[PDB]
RNA sequence: GGAUGCUGGCAUAAUGGUUAUAUGCCGCCCGUCUUGAAACACGGACCAAGGAGUCUAACGUCUAUGCGAGUGUUUGGGUGUA
RNA sequence: AUGAAGAGCUUUUAGUGGGCCAUUUUUGGUAAGCAGAACUGGCGAUGCGGGAUGAACCGAACGUAGAGUUAAGGUGCCGGA
RNA sequence: GGGUUGAUAUGAUGCCCUGACGAGUAGGCAGGCGUGGAGGUCAGUGACGAAGCCUAGACCGUAAGGUCGGGUCGAACGGCC
């Protein structure tokens, strides 16, 4: 008889989604990255820099 | 004693009024459509009467029904009154126009009897 | 006064081209025509006979009749608000075969050989025809295409 | 009647639902068939193909009695006999006791054979017939004798 | 606002509540509208249809085409179901021992059928001997049959009955029907 | 005058005919009236046929 | 008094109301305008093949 | 016939069973989601890094709105938004990218907004504003028994593995994206940015392809 | 898979309705022909009552009913509480 | 490929058969709020917000109400900002 | 588009559920309101006051219109099919 909207009323979004209880236990709604080493190239930085 | 009923809406109180019922006492209140090419009453301008249409209806819960909550049926006798013996929660009598001061005496005697509310127990009382 | 006459407004496409005058070569003669076959229409204007109206220029359509010299087309012909099946009898000079229904059916035959080949061990063909993708992915090197920077150019009067 | 006419429900609207602008007048395109060879020439040719000119040889008095010849098919032919003697001729399929039919009492001036009676035998009283139905009548086994 | 596709509001052009105001025809509707909801056989859903049909989209149905019927192979010890009336036809000499359900029957139909050795039922006795349809055969009769028909589209080249009150000579016999005079439509 | 696809209809009413229109109102009341004639008549020859 | 001769303004909109429906196609069309000479031995095949089949299946 | 508790307890075992199933294929999705968008990146890097330059797939989805109300177009406009189910003013449709229907595009360009959506304004519309075509009716979704008796057919049981069907477009985009109602999206609730809605996006205004700030607007939209 | 709990005041013209007036904003005279009427286009000073798609002969399509290869009692006769 | 809001079919009948405007194509004409054609969209038959004011322009099409957000157009006062 | 005859109670054209839609001249169709008279019924109202008339008094209905109260009046009049 009525729509509840998803995005609030948890419930609902439970009803939906059961993997919403271990998404927010997780937090991957803020998952950090692994760190990388990579460096760009000479030409690359030369024609971003070039006139 | 009524029955339980919502806030009772009605979207429209205002009569219904003839364009230019105002303006000639040959044109009568009771609504007309306008009919006419030009009439900015059809065309619906800004400013001029509303018209009547379906929208302004009213709810199906409260319709018929009078402001106390019960129905209003008309009755001439005790023996039509007796037909809302059972239904006193939900209907209430007027006793007709043309009844007479002696028997609105009894009427209303049964009515109050059997429970049944009565819209208009003061016509042709004397004192 | 009004002209609306059979050959009215026919002048450039019952003209027969240019260096393609004279007489028709034999393979128009040689063809053959079933019924059933789709054929356009393209008016010869050195065939006076059997010519089509000016209205079933570049108009296609479907054998019903064979004769002699001549071809019974069915074409569809819009009349106000609807369709009306209009028999013409045609010279074959006016004739040729449309060539979309003979690249149809080699795909037909080419779709029967690839369903009759994977059927062979059950691999999910997908025969039907699909439009042009999006690009995919990919990489661009520099490896001697270094890029090579523009700029636009000032105004000068060339003249 | 009066009430379910849709003048009741045109009472308020001004033209009675014939039109503002063409307004419904006396005889705008002529009284009866004024105009077959003129303004009204497609409808008398769309729906009434041979309705202008003449066609045969005339009759000067003609009597509907001279012509008075009508048509009973074989199909039937046992509906003017009753059915409380029908079934048994149709069971007892013999000569010697074959039912006759006068089709000129019922009413029937010409006998046709449009289909299949039964093989028994009939003997059939008409003035005319036609030449199927009487081989049909003969080969079920019985005889069309002529009267007048 | 909207940009409409089909046409608002507007009833599905097919009939329902037969406008007979027939109340054994109504209490027939009240069945088989029940049947057609609860018993899951197309059969129910057809009779209910025809059975809102007007007189004309109902046209009698001859014993000789009940015969033809059963004629057909599988078909001998069938139930015929006729939503409409049952004539009679002296055409057929021979006619066999089936059962017949149909709204009415003519005399001589209710005779012949019954002198055969049948029996005439009605669509209820139909319900309870066939609730969704058990080995029945619905006939229908001939439509474009009518007099009506034969003016329905009237033109050059239909050849399509005017419609003409005194035939004969000098009826509509002329020019527009011979090359003779004028053309020939 | 002429329309949509119906029959030619001949209806000869284009002369007076309002000044003629006999309408038979009369049919019981003169069926009463043969009736009570015969009886007079069987009366009058009260043994003939 | 001069007046508009001709406009084709509002005609397609009045088509396509109900309108550029194509007319329809049927198996088996009709043969009216074939060769007679097709005709005459198409009605003959026709009745020797179902002559034929009528005695295979006999 | 007791029945109350029997069936009771075998429905409530069978539901158990599908949401373990839909909790295991929402991680799945998600861990494809997280690997898909980390792989592009770390291939951008690696292209920087050998001085090469990775040129993205070109998109495979398009979100379009219509922009302009209903009076005043042309037939051929006219026609595409009926069969783009663009009804009216600020209706909503996935569209799959093809030539077939960039041409569409080009076509109704004028009426209607369009770009690529992100997996957040999908799922956020979906959850939302999610109504599906059942026999002819506009039902609101609010639980996966409806999605799996439509789309179970087609391997889909719960909103996610549609919007996965949607975003990662699947064999199925056609019949899930019919299935899904045209999106009735609300006025922007910040206002559409311009001053003037009719030009294109590039010269100042609203139309046409935004290809990637389609979701502020439509997240201002729902 | 749609609001319940606690508390207070009044229990009456207090809320509300109607009506007149004031205020803010809007609001051109109806009907009519016309592409276009508020029109410097026509009718209308006011009021009451009257006042305009009817009946018939023959028909068409549709619908309903009755019977059905038949159908139509009512020109007429018989009878009658006429 | 996309969409189908059900597809197809028939019967009968009303009103109408004075048109006009805008973008663009175009004929006559010095030109015209002129005359005449082509395509679409509109007015006519349509109120609403805007263009002070306006049949047609912009925006948008209308059951009755509430809340919110906006279109076009605007934010010195008249006038909401 | 669907659901619902099950016994006991009232209305199957009923009740209920679900979704969408709602501009309109000419014109079409449908459902209703009101008037004079006819058949039937309410063993209906009525000189203890019918009908009519007046009533910025009340109620029902989107409306057509219906109902009531008060005043005047004097002989008849209504509801439903
Ligand atoms: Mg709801
Ligand atoms: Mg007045
Ligand atoms: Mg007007
Ligand atoms: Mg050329
Ligand atoms: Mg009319
Ligand atoms: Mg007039
Ligand atoms: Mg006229
Ligand atoms: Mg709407
Ligand atoms: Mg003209
Ligand atoms: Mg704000
Ligand atoms: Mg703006
Ligand atoms: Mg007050
Ligand atoms: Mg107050
Ligand atoms: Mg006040
Ligand atoms: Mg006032
Ligand atoms: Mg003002
Ligand atoms: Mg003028
Ligand atoms: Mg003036
Ligand atoms: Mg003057
Ligand atoms: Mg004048
Ligand atoms: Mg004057
Ligand atoms: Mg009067
Ligand atoms: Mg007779
Ligand atoms: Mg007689
Ligand atoms: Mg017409
Ligand atoms: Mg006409
Ligand atoms: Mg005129
Ligand atoms: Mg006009
Ligand atoms: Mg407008
Ligand atoms: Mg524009
Ligand atoms: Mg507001
Ligand atoms: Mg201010
Ligand atoms: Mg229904
Ligand atoms: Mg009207
Ligand atoms: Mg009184
Ligand atoms: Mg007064
Ligand atoms: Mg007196």
């Amino acid at each position: 008889v009525l729509k509840k909207n998803p995005l609030k009323n948890k419930q609902v979004l439970l009803r939906l989604n059961p993997y919403a209880k271990v998404f927010a236990a997780e937090k991957l709604g803020s998952k950090k990255a692994e760190k990388t080493g990579t460096k760009p190239a000479a030409v690359f930085t030369e024609t971003l820099k070039h006139d | 004693a009524s029955l339980p009923h919502p806030k009772i809406v009605k979207k429209h109180t205002k009569k219904f009024k003839r364009h230019h019922s105002d303006r000639y006492h040959r044109v009568a209140e009771n609504w007309r459509k306008q009919k006419g090419i030009d009439s900015v009453v059809r065309r619906r301008f800004r400013g001029n009467i509303s018209q009547p249409k379906i929208g302004y209806g009213s709810n199906k819960k409260t319709k018929f029904l009078s402001p106390s909550g019960h129905k209003t049926f008309l009755v001439a006798n005790v023996k039509d009154l007796e037909t809302l013996t059972m239904h006193t929660k939900t209907y209430a009598a007027e006793i007709a126009h043309n009844i007479s001061a002696k028997n609105r005496v009894v009427i209303l005697a049964r009515a109050k009897a059997l429970g049944i509310k009565v819209t208009n127990p003061k016509g042709r009382l004397a004192l | 006064g009004k002209s609306h006459g059979y050959r009215s407004r026919t002048r450039y496409m019952f003209q027969r081209d240019f260096r393609k005058h004279g007489a028709v070569h034999l393979s128009t003669y040689l063809k053959v025509y079933k019924v059933g076959d789709i054929v356009d229409i393209k008016a010869n204007g050195s065939i006076q006979k059997g010519m089509p109206h000016k209205f079933y220029q570049g108009k296609t359509g479907v054998v019903y009749n064979v004769t002699k010299s001549s071809v019974g087309v069915i074409i569809n012909k819009m009349v106000g608000n609807r369709y009306l099946e209009k028999r013409l009898n045609l010279r074959v000079e006016h004739i040729k075969h449309s060539k979309c229904r003979q690249e149809f059916l080699e795909r037909v035959k080419a779709n029967a050989a690839k369903r009759a080949e994977a059927k062979a061990q059950g691999v999910a063909v997908q025969l039907k025809r699909q439009p042009a993708q999006p690009r995919e992915s990919r990489i661009v090197s520099t490896e001697g295409n270094v890029p090579q920077t523009l700029a636009p150019v000032p105004y000068e009067t060339f003249i | 009647p009066s009430r379910f006419t849709k003048t009741r429900k045109h009472r308020g609207h001004v033209s009675a639902g014939k039109g503002r602008i063409g307004k419904h007048r006396k005889h705008p395109g002529g009284r009866g068939m004024a105009g077959g060879q003129h303004h009204h020439r497609i409808n008398m040719d769309k729906y009434h193909p041979g309705y202008f000119g003449k066609v045969g040889m005339r009759y000067f008095h003609k009597q509907q009695a001279h012509f008075w010849k009508p048509v009973l098919n074989l199909d039937k032919l046992w509906t003017l006999i009753p059915e409380d003697k029908r079934d048994q001729y149709l069971k007892s399929a013999s000569k010697e006791t074959a039912p006759v039919i006068d089709t000129l009492a019922a009413g029937y001036g010409k006998i046709l054979g449009k289909g299949r009676i039964p093989n028994v035998p009939v003997i059939v009283k008409a003035r005319f017939v036609s030449k199927l139905a009487e081989e049909k009548i003969r080969a079920a086994g019985g005889v069309v004798e002529l009267i007048a | 606002g909207i940009d409409h596709t089909s046409k608002q509001h507007k009833r599905s052009g097919h009939r329902t509540a037969p406008k007979s105001d027939n109340v054994y025809l109504k209490l027939l509707v009240k069945l088989y509208t029940f049947l057609a909801r609860r018993t899951d056989a197309p059969f129910n859903k057809v009779v209910l249809k025809a059975l809102f049909l007007s007189k004309i989209n109902r046209p009698p149905v001859s014993v000789s085409r009940i015969a033809r019927a059963l004629k057909q192979e599988g078909a001998a010890n069938k139930t015929v179901v006729v939503v409409g009336t049952v004539t009679d036809d002296a055409r057929i000499f021979e006619f066999p021992k089936t059962t017949v359900a149909a709204l009415r029957f003519t005399a001589g139909a209710r005779a012949k059928i019954v002198k055969a050795g049948g029996e005439c039922i009605t669509l209820d006795q139909l319900a309870v001997r066939a609730p969704k349809g058990q080995n029945t055969l619905i006939l229908r009769g001939p439509r474009n049959s009518r007099e009506a028909v034969r003016h329905f589209g009237m033109g050059p080249h239909k050849g399509k009955a005017p419609r003409i009150l005194s035939t004969g000579r000098k009826f509509e016999r002329a020019r527009g029907r011979r090359r003779s005079k004028g053309f020939k439509v | 005058a002429i329309s949509k696809n119906l029959p030619i209809l001949k209806n000869h009413f284009r002369k007076h005919w309002q000044e003629r229109v006999k309408v038979h109102f009369d049919q019981a009341g003169k069926k009463v009236s043969r009736r009570n004639a015969r009886a007079t008549r069987a009366a009058k020859i009260a043994p003939r046929p | 008094a001069k007046s508009k001769n001709h406009t084709a303004h509002n005609q397609t909109r009045k088509a396509h109301r109900n309108g550029i429906k194509k007319p329809k196609t049927y198996k088996y069309p009709s043969l009216k305008g074939v060769d007679p000479k097709f005709r005459r031995n198409h009605k003959h095949a026709l009745h020797g093949t179902a002559k034929a089949l009528a005695a295979a299946k006999k | 016939a007791e029945q109350v508790a029997a069936e009771r307890a075998a429905r409530k075992a069978a539901n158990k069973e599908k949401r373990a199933i839909i909790l295991e294929r929402n991680a799945a999705y998600q861990k494809e989601y997280e690997t898909a968008e980390r792989n592009i990146i770390q291939a951008k890097r690696d292209a920087k890094a050998a001085g090469s330059y990775y040129v993205e797939a070109q998109h495979k989805l398009v979100f379009v709105v219509r922009i302009k109300g209903i009076n005043k177009i042309p037939p051929k406009p006219r026609k595409v938004l009926q069969l783009l189910r663009l009804t009216r003013i600020n209706s909503g449709t996935f569209v799959k990218v093809t030539k077939a229907t960039l041409e569409l595009l080009k076509l109704i360009e004028p009426y209607v907004a369009y770009g690529y959506p992100s997996y957040s304004t999908i799922r956020q519309l979906v959850y939302k504003r999610g109504f599906g075509k059942i026999n002819k009716q506009r039902v609101p979704l609010s639980d996966n028994a409806i999605i799996e008796a439509n789309l179970g057919k087609y391997g889909i049981l719960s909103i996610d593995d549609l919007i996965h069907e949607i975003i990662t477009v699947g064999p199925h985009f056609k019949q899930a994206n019919n299935f899904l109602w045209p999106f009735k999206l609300s006025n922007p609730s910040g206002g559409w940015g311009v001053p003037r809605k009719f030009k294109h996006f590039i010269q100042g205004g609203s139309f046409g392809n935004r290809e990637e700030f389609i979701n502020k607007l439509v997240k201002s939209m729902n």
